């Protein structure tokens, strides 16, 4: 759900 | 009853209750103060330029006041400007509003307050500061930047 | 980088 | 103290 | 009723009525101070523009309010630098998911 | 209430922009971004930057 | 052509085409109403306050 960096 | 000159100058009273019933004091180059009796009115009429120009200027009024131009607005001051209203105050324009002001510039306003717009831009130049009891962002594509690295949601 | 708490 | 939902 | 007219003193004007006080114009219209410019209200303060909307200060802003939103269609920008976010419930929600920090 | 409306764009440039509320703070719209150098998220006792 | 008071009160016509041409309503303080029918402007002086 999340793509930090 | 009148009183003329050989340029034009007039001052006449007219007597007729039934219509044409005032005071006049007026040049044939277009000048004219005029006090109607019929209709309780007070009119002033110059074809170039009005200036009034004292100490102090006072307008007491029990109702509206308008003023109305073809043109510009000027308000131009040494001091404070101050306004002040027990309902409503609009800020209308149909291109622009803009406010610039070489200190700060304050928005105190209690119970709520509401920006709606196309697109919001907040520039920075030193800190942001987003202090409040619950904050919450909403978005489809929300991106966290800063530095090198970046957070996407 | 991203320092947590 | 944070959620991934 | 004139073509123009000029309003000169040489301290205060003062403007009162016990109704509204309404300003029409074609053109522009210009406010310019030395000192502060006040707008008070005790009921409300609005603003519409068919346009740009823009705030400029050479010096801090604040927007002290409560339960303070901020609507957008397109994008929405916060850019500067040493930006801090704080609140006691924190909840980034983006699109099927979100974080509660 | 205090309204500003806008249908082309808003705005704002200032040396620092404060904003406080007693008790809301709801940001919406697509696509929104949050930039600069240092930022924090704080709340009970947490903190993290970027 | 003019009429005055011992006080000074004066309401006086100038016929001067080329020149100084109008009416004006004064005293000798410093109130004046002058129709300046050479310029086409209307001109309204008081030393302390003037009240609508």
């Amino acid at each position: 759900g999340i793509l930090v960096n | 009853k009148s009183m003329r000159t050989r340029s034009g100058h007039t001052l006449e009273f007219k007597d007729d209750e039934g219509g044409d019933w005032g005071i006049t004091l007026r040049d044939i180059n277009g000048n004219v103060i005029h006090l109607n009796s019929k209709d309780k009115n007070i009119d002033i009429t110059a074809p170039e330029t009005i200036t009034l120009t004292a100490k102090n200027v006072c307008i007491n009024t029990e109702e509206n006041v308008q003023i109305t131009a073809k043109k510009n607005i000027d308000m131009t001051v040494e001091a404070d400007i101050n306004s002040s209203a027990k309902g409503n105050l609009l800020l209308q324009a149909d291109k622009d509003v803009l406010t610039a002001a070489k200190g700060n510039v304050g928005i105190e306003a209690k119970s709520d307050i509401n920006m709606v717009g196309k697109n919001i831009a907040v520039e920075g130049n030193s800190k942001i500061t987003l202090n409040g009891g619950q904050t919450q962002v909403a978005g489809q594509q929300t991106t966290i930047q800063g530095a090198a690295n970046k957070i996407e949601i | 980088g991203v320092m947590v708490n | 103290g944070v959620t991934v939902s």
